[PDB]
RNA sequence: UCUGGGUCGGGGUUUCGUACGUAGCAGAGCAGCUCCCUCGCUGCGAUCUAUUGAAAGUCAGCCCUCGACACAAGGGUUUGU
RNA sequence: CGUUCAUAGCGACGUCGCUUUUUGAUCCUUCGAUGUCGGCUCUUCCUAUCAUUGUGAAGCAGAAUUCACCAAGCGUUGGAUUGUUCACCCACUAAUAGGGAACGUGAGCUGGGUUUAGACCGUCGUGAGACAGGUUAGUUUUACCCUACUGAUGAUGUGUUGUUGCCAUGGUAAUCCUGCUCAGUACGAGAGGAACCGCAGGUUCAGACAUUUGGUGUAUGUGCUUGGCUGAGGAGCCAAUGGGGCGAAGCUACCAUCUGUGGGAUUAUGACUGAACGCCUCUAAGUCAGAAUCCCGCCCAGGCGGAACGAUACGGCAGCGCCGC
RNA sequence: GAAUGGAUGAACGAGAUUCCCACUGUCCCUACCUACUAUCCAGCGAAACCACAGCCAAGGGAACGGGCUUGGCGGAAUCAG
RNA sequence: CCUCUGGCAUGUUGGAACAAUGUAGGUAAGGGAAGUCGGCAAGCCGGAUCCGUAACUUCGGGAUAAGGAUUGGCUCUAAGG
RNA sequence: UGGCCAUGGAAGUCGGAAUCCGCUAAGGAGUGUGUAACAACUCACCUGCCGAAUCAACUAGCCCUGAAAAUGGAUGGCGCU
RNA sequence: AGGGCGAAGCCAGAGGAAACUCUGGUGGAGGUCCGUAGCGGUCCUGACGUGCAAAUCGGUCGUCCGACCUGGGUAUAGGGG
């Protein structure tokens, strides 16, 4: 119901965030941020909560060489929240996604930022801490 | 050939000579449509930028992720010192525009005003209205003035008040009160020309123009910035380092053949010092000035319901590049236009009002008080003095 | 409004100022300002830093 | 002459992080002398504690002073229905 | 052809056109030189409309859709390979429409490619040498003139001066999307699956601003530290800003925050009354609804365009304003 | 395609490519600072270039006009770009 | 890089400002070559001591390969004539 | 009158050769709709009302559709019914 | 300049029945590496481009005991060197 205000996102295309699920992933190639128009010469940039396109760069062989939905999770660029606190996270995390939303994967290490729990609730389920 | 890869163009045409405004006081270029049945009232006041700051408030949009969470909230001080009615003219509606018909001037008029008629006041003898006055005590010109009133009423459609500024209390350096034409917008024209009759020479405040939860427009001047380049005055595109005859630069001014180069084509020039009329700045507080029964009465400034101290908006060190606020102030939502110091007209809108934004209500919880020279930490001194506790400075 | 402390220095912080730091860990500092904040990303024992709370209570000042 | 604006000073604010000096039974050890006492005394000795949120800067485009000091109708060129 | 049905969508055999974003013809202009491709950057136009608004069509149940009309307001992106144009692929999207401006744009850049001289290879040549065959290395000048544009002083007028004002004319701006709700509802055998009004936010664009977060920082502010130098201490200085922490003010960032509006005429279209044509017809006279259009509003500038009001040279020589003659 | 040398090849190369790690304002996306300029002033003081000149639309015209035709129009003298 | 001896007056001028463009320096949040013909440019790295060192090889090299750790001030000890 | 060819179904009706008589006031061995095929519907001859012209096919005048370009624009301009 | 690598020869010790081999030193080879002066002149396609300059400047670079750099003297002269 209630929408989400936007947010210092600071993940431009070309960002390997450290995928934070149980998959078998440690990297997540951000190759692309899902619902951005944009403009001329500008990266498509996704700040917490946001969907994502992302390549595996290491980790299992079943997961490198293609395409999966993701979701940022933390992000170490320090956005602002409504209530005036300024908020940074110490990495730049997210977790391999399907397109309805749901984990591929199980459990998320580290603490997932508020911004992406109540957006994604199967992620805000199997994040053990939130912000 | 076409441009390969479209993209919307830098800067908006409908704001442009990109120039140096002719005046600093900003004109309001359009007063609302007086409706005549309302009761009479006034429509602008004039301000002066002296601050921002913050402010906490809970919200209340339901629907929102925010409904009922306390937000903060950025805020500017405009004090806004009671201006002093001075004058009235009246204006006739012709097929060419809107003719001033007659100008019937106050009795008494303060050195503050006087000021303002003189490019060299310490050189005048300060001879304005000298000869005017001499009407006001008189058979003949008490006559002729009635008549002037008469024919107003007769002949004028659109009435507006002249006042101006109380530049006495303000820590701003300047004597030379600004004055403005403010119109009064009401019932019919006999009526509303009895009402400035009446307000002549009289303080006007500025909880009697606006109130609580009102969008205004913030009319002024912009921060000026001098010469700048087109990469700062039009935000375009910087060229890469290696470019030889310099970087920041458009490339291509124009096409060959129209064999001209445009208007819409940027280059550098002002940058700043425009004229501005930002619309919807929501007044969430106006605020009451210092004033004496026994002792200081300093509270009624800051101090919200839910805090209950004893500050004023001011801060610790003062408003910065400002001075004390020590008069009554509104409290806008926002940024707005121009410097810290800046004259400012406010004015009622041009617009019926009827959003859920625009028609909410703001009960404030707290007016942040820290410093603004450096990062304050501190609300309050008592409160400084209680954490730190003695100094070697005692 | 819960006006919280500083996880370096140990001053107030009103809702407007400061940043707040999420470590993987899974804990989280308010700093009140950089300066703070620096010196806690530097590893500084706030109690060895004179200015700080936590060494004014360590060198009994004050009372 | 709303006696004023200005310089200096004083507060406030704020930045940095606790000055010099002095004292110390603090101080890894070392030495000189002896009363060869090794807590003897006296010296060297990074650093530490205390005095000390000290010192220092803070409009030059921060805020208030009404404390001290002078200085404030002065000059030149103009223009007429 | 489209089960059936020439024309929802198509369309053979024939035929009539427009277009100059293809390539040819041609050689009128320029050989006392008009800088020869592409990309970047920037502005503007066109429509032969991809999306967005309003609508007619269907072989339109819904959803998805193609066909057509008004229409160019607003958009039309990020990359991999390639010097490329072109091409292709990945990704996002509402959509990734098409062009023009000396095949826009070298005193705007770049110079990767063509296209001197150095060299290699292949094929051809007895050979010097050749090759819209491949490769690598190879100087990108000048603005202070005039205009144009940008901003900046001014100009004639109004007796002089100041004021507060009006407004001729120019410019002009907002954009599109998601989510929730309507609703698993209409519609549909089911599978699937809408919409109007609300509400919450976001994209791109515009105009500001610095309370806050961030950036800068030679306040050369305050520590800390290297090498040297004032005999040392203290106090300092030098090392083109010695270096580094932290850093006020001030600039400043979708890297922080705020704001972005209302009418009128109508277009396409669908209608009314209604003849022409004893009926019927949106039309012929007459009338209605009607839009990202257009014109204004707001918004910016303000005319060899005006306005009301103020004060109008005590004087040491003054000089003037009215009035009447 | 074989001393018009063929195939090779450690070491070496301001030689020609491709990828990876690191690193970065190359970029997203620009911003602030410093010095010397440019700027204004005193003194000093060149050059290239120059038919006349210098606002546009369209027309025709040696087939892309500043000048011609028809329209739009036109206000001293200048400054930085 | 700083200093004495010796030598100079900042390289054919001065003053006032601190705009845009530049020339020469710096710094930048998050990302890290997404820029571009091309990592061009700048950035990273850098000294020393102690470890540790691959493929390949003409057995000489490669080799500072790579990859790691330490480094100040102070007060002592031991070892070298 | 499931007329005949066509069976895959065409008793008027995807198509095609046929293609007349009766009743007749008069209805084609059928214009279509639609059917597997019928059915059902729909398309002459005649009346009832109303009250003088009505209607078809060509043809050529003006006007209109056909009729899309990029700086803003040209029956020469203003304009003109 | 100053560093690095450490070739032959030489010493000792250990093994080896011999052949000889290992270990530690010493030794200081080389159109050897780094790197100054010197000589040069890669890139920035930087500065400059009516220049400081009719080819200069800045950083960045190549080489730096050898086919090294360099003064003076001397030889070769135009279809000739
Ligand atoms: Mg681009
Ligand atoms: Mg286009
Ligand atoms: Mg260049
Ligand atoms: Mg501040
Ligand atoms: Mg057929
Ligand atoms: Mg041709
Ligand atoms: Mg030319
Ligand atoms: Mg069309
Ligand atoms: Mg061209
Ligand atoms: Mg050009
Ligand atoms: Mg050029
Ligand atoms: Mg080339
Ligand atoms: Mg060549
Ligand atoms: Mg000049
Ligand atoms: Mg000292
Ligand atoms: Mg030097
Ligand atoms: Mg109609
Ligand atoms: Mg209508
Ligand atoms: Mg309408
Ligand atoms: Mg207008
Ligand atoms: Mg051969
Ligand atoms: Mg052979
Ligand atoms: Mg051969
Ligand atoms: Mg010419
Ligand atoms: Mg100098
Ligand atoms: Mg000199
Ligand atoms: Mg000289
Ligand atoms: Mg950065
Ligand atoms: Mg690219
Ligand atoms: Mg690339
Ligand atoms: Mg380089
Ligand atoms: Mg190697
Ligand atoms: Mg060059
Ligand atoms: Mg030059
Ligand atoms: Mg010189």
């Amino acid at each position: 119901s209630g929408a989400k205000f936007r947010i210092s996102l600071g993940l431009p295309v070309g960002a390997v965030i450290n995928c934070a699920d149980n998959t078998g992933a440690k990297n997540l190639y951000i190759i692309s941020v899902k619902g951005i128009k944009g403009r001329l010469n500008r990266l498509p940039a996704a700040g917490v909560g946001d969907m994502v396109m992302a390549t595996v760069k290491k980790g299992k062989p079943e997961l490198r060489k293609k395409v999966h939905p993701a979701v940022v999770i933390r992000q170490r660029k320090s956005y602002r929240r409504k209530d005036g606190v300024f908020l940074y996270f110490e990495d730049n995390a997210g977790v391999i996604v399907n397109n309805k939303g749901e984990m591929k994967g199980s459990a998320i290490t580290g603490p997932v930022a508020k911004e992406c729990a109540d957006l994604w609730p199967r992620i805000a389920s199997n994040a053990g801490s939130i912000a | 050939s076409h441009r390969k890869f479209s993209a919307p163009r830098h800067g908006s045409l409908g704001f442009l000579p990109r120039k140096r405004s002719s005046r600093h006081r900003g004109k309001v270029k359009s007063f609302p449509k007086d409706d005549p049945s309302k009761p009479v009232h006034l429509t602008a006041f004039l301000g002066y930028k002296a601050g921002m700051t913050h402010i906490v408030r809970e919200v209340d949009r339901p629907g929102s992720k925010v409904n009922k969470k306390e937000v903060v909230e950025a805020v500017t001080i405009v004090e806004t010192p009671p201006m002093v009615v001075v004058g009235i003219v009246g204006y006739v509606e012709t097929p060419r525009g809107l003719r001033t018909f007659k100008t019937v001037f106050a009795e008494h008029i303060s050195d503050e005003c006087k000021r303002r008629f003189y490019k060299n006041w310490h050189k005048s003898k300060k001879k304005a209205f000298t000869k005017y006055c001499k009407k006001w005590q008189d058979d003949a010109g008490k006559r002729q003035l009635d008549k002037d009133f008469s024919s107003m009423k007769k002949y004028c459609q659109v009435i507006r008040v002249l006042a101006h500024t109380q530049m006495r209390l303000l820590p701003l350096r300047q004597k030379k009160a600004h004055l403005m034409e403010i119109q009064v917008n009401g019932g019919t024209v006999a009526e509303k020309l009895d009402w400035a009759r009446e307000r002549l020479e009289q303080q006007v405040p500025v909880s009697q123009v606006f109130g609580q939860d009102e969008m205004i427009d913030v009319i002024g001047v912009t921060k000026g910035k001098g010469y700048k380049g087109v990469t700062s005055r039009w935000h375009t595109k910087k060229l890469p380092r290696k470019t030889h005859r310099g970087l920041r630069k458009v490339a291509c001014i124009g096409a060959w053949h129209p064999a001209r180069v445009a208007f819409s084509v940027a280059r550098a020039g002002q940058k700043g010092y425009h004229h501005r009329t930002e619309i919807n700045k929501k007044i969430y507080k106006i605020g009451q000035g210092y004033l004496i029964k026994d002792g200081k009465l300093i509270k009624n400034n800051a101090s919200t319901d839910y805090d209950l101290s004893d500050k004023s908006i001011n801060p610790l060190g003062g408003f910065v590049h400002y001075g004390e606020v020590t008069n009554d102030f509104v409290m806008l939502k926002g940024c707005v236009v121009g410097t810290k110091k800046r004259v400012l007209t406010l004015r009622k809108s041009l617009l019926v009002q009827t959003k859920r934004r625009a028609l909410e209500k703001i009960d404030l919880k707290f007016i942040d008080t820290t410093s603004k020279f450096g990062h304050g930490r501190f609300q309050t001194v008592e409160e400084k003095k209680a954490f730190m506790g003695p100094l070697k400075k005692d | 409004m819960k006006v919280e402390l500083c996880s370096f220095s140990g001053y107030k912080i009103y809702p407007g100022h400061g940043r707040r730091y999420a470590r993987t860990d899974g804990k989280v500092f308010q700093f009140l300002n950089a300066k703070c904040e620096s010196a806690f990303l530097s590893k500084r024992n706030p109690r060895q830093i004179n200015w700080t709370v936590l060494y004014r209570r360590k060198h009994k000042k004050g009372q």
